[PDB]
């Protein structure tokens, strides 16, 4: 997660206003992964 | 496991100062 403001110092602060001044830039970003693994032992024909 | 203790709730701290609230793991 990450954010960017510019603002004008003064103005930007007010939180009634606030967003009429300054400029934002949110970024948020997953990445899930797993790997798995299935072994099947086959040793007749049968099964194979 | 004290010093992580420590370090853990000294870094949770900072995830205590959008930027809504963190999580923590499985201590």
């Amino acid at each position: 997660v990450s954010q960017a403001e510019s603002k004008v110092p003064l103005l930007g602060d007010i939180p009634l206003l606030g967003r009429l001044f300054r400029s934002t830039k949110d970024t948020h970003t997953k990445r899930n992964l797993m790997v798995f693994l299935r072994p099947t032992v086959v040793r007749d024909s049968a099964g194979l | 496991a004290a010093l992580s203790g420590k370090k853990y709730s000294d870094i949770r701290v900072i995830d205590g100062t959008p930027t809504n609230a963190n999580q923590l793991f499985d201590g």
